[PDB]
C-alpha cells in the first residue's frame, strides 16, 4: 500500500481531524467576537505587549487565499512575515512559538541551518557515481511555515533565492 | 518609473481584487488565448520569414539618421542614452521585420515599421513630464508673417510696394483688408 504524504492538508505528521466534541468546541469558540484577542494570549507565553505581532502569526499559520489563476501563475496569497529587535531576548521568546509548538517550522539560522543549500545544489556523488539535486529542507517543505533565525548571517548566493 | 499616482492604484487594485472576483483579467470587450493555442500560432508565425519591402527603406534610412543626430545633441543631456548605434538601427529593422511576421504578410508594412519607430521611441521621454505643447494654432496674421519671412530670406527688404506680397496672400486665400491691417499693425511695429 501507498498512502503517500497528506496531499490536502500539510504532511502526514499533524492529524488534526475533529470529533463531534472537537466540532463543538471549535464552533462554541469560533461564533465568538472576542476570541480573536484571547489569541493574544495563547501567543504571549513569556513576553507580552506587541499583540498585533500574535495577530501577525495567527494569521500566517491561518494559511492565506493562495489562489491557482487560470493559464497563469498562481498567485501568492501566503505571507511572510520579517522580525528584528534585541537578538537576545526579542528572538529567542517571539521564535519559541513557532519553533518548538506550532508546525512545520525547520529552524533556519542563514549561513549555518542552510546544510548543504537552502535552495538546492546539484550534487555529483561517488556512492553511485550520479548526479541528483539538493533540495534544502525549505524547498522539501510543502506548505509549512520555516522559520528562519539569525538572518543577518545569509551567505551571498543565498540572498537570491528569498 | 512608477510615479506614484491615484488612478492607477484605483484602477489597477481595483481590477487585482476583480481577479480575485472574477478569475480572468479579461473585461467585457477581451479575447484571451490560451497558452498552448497561444503557443501554436505564435510558432506557425515564427516559421514563416518574411521578406524587407523596398519602399519603407528611405524612410527607415531617414529614421535612423534622425534616431542618430538628436542623440550628438543629447550626449550630456538630460536623456543620456548616448549616440544611438548602427545596431539600434538594425534592431529597429528585426523588429519590423518581426510585426510583419505577426502580419503573416512577406512585404513590410509603411506602418509597421512606424509602429516599430512608436515602439522605440516610447522607450524613451517616460522619463520624467511626458508632455508637450502647441502654439501655432491660431495664425490668423502670423502665417502672413511668416509667409513675409520666407519672401525676406529670398530677398529681405521692407519695401514701401508690396505686389508679390499681396499675390502670394490671394494665392493663400488671407482677404486684402486683414492683410492691410497685418501691414498697419507690422509697419507702426517698425519692420
Amino acid at each position: 500500500t501507498v498512502y503517500p504524504l497528506h496531499a490536502r492538508s500539510t504532511g502526514v505528521a499533524a492529524r488534526q481531524m475533529l470529533t463531534d466534541f472537537d466540532i463543538r468546541n471549535i464552533n462554541k469558540l469560533s461564533k465568538k467576537k472576542d476570541i480573536f484577542d484571547i489569541l493574544s494570549q495563547s501567543l504571549a507565553p513569556s513576553i507580552y505587549g506587541h499583540d498585533h505581532i500574535k495577530k501577525a502569526i495567527l494569521l500566517m499559520l491561518m494559511g492565506g487565499v493562495e489562489k491557482n489563476l487560470e493559464n497563469g501563475s498562481h498567485l501568492r496569497g501566503d505571507i511572510n512575515i520579517l522580525m528584528v529587535g534585541d537578538p537576545s531576548t526579542a528572538k529567542s521568546q517571539l521564535l519559541r512559538f513557532v519553533l518548538n509548538t506550532a508546525s512545520l517550522a525547520i529552524a533556519t539560522t542563514g549561513r549555518g541551518s542552510s546544510g548543504v543549500g537552502l535552495t538546492a545544489a546539484v550534487t555529483t556523488d561517488r556512492e553511485t557515481g550520479e548526479r541528483r539535486l539538493e533540495a534544502g529542507a525549505m524547498v522539501l517543505a510543502d506548505r509549512g511555515v520555516v522559520c528562519i533565525d539569525e538572518f543577518d548571517k545569509m551567505t551571498d548566493v543565498d540572498r537570491v533565492a528569498i | 518609473l512608477d510615479i506614484p499616482s491615484r488612478d492607477d492604484d484605483e484602477k489597477l487594485a481595483e481590477h487585482v481584487t476583480y481577479v480575485h472576483m472574477h478569475n480572468k483579467q479579461p473585461d467585457l470587450d477581451f479575447t484571451p488565448v490560451e497558452p498552448s493555442k497561444m503557443r501554436e500560432y505564435i510558432a506557425y508565425a515564427k516559421t514563416k520569414r518574411p521578406v524587407m519591402s523596398e519602399a519603407v527603406n528611405d524612410y527607415v534610412v531617414q529614421a535612423y539618421i534622425r534616431l542618430r543626430q538628436d542623440s550628438k545633441r543629447e550626449m550630456d543631456s538630460k536623456f543620456s542614452f548616448g549616440q544611438a548605434t548602427p545596431r539600434t538601427l538594425l534592431g529597429i529593422i528585426r523588429l519590423s521585420q518581426a510585426l510583419a511576421k505577426l502580419r503573416l504578410a512577406d512585404m513590410v508594412d509603411i506602418d509597421d515599421v512606424e509602429e516599430a519607430l512608436r515602439l522605440v521611441r516610447v522607450s524613451k521621454e517616460s522619463l520624467y513630464q511626458e508632455t508637450n505643447k502647441s502654439k501655432e494654432d491660431e495664425s490668423p496674421t502670423t502665417k502672413i508673417f511668416t509667409i513675409i519671412k520666407k519672401m525676406l530670406q529670398e530677398t529681405g527688404k521692407n519695401t514701401l510696394s508690396y505686389e508679390n506680397i499681396v499675390k502670394t496672400v490671394r494665392l493663400r486665400g488671407f482677404t486684402m483688408l486683414q492683410l492691410s491691417n497685418c501691414i498697419q499693425e507690422y509697419s507702426y511695429l517698425n519692420v
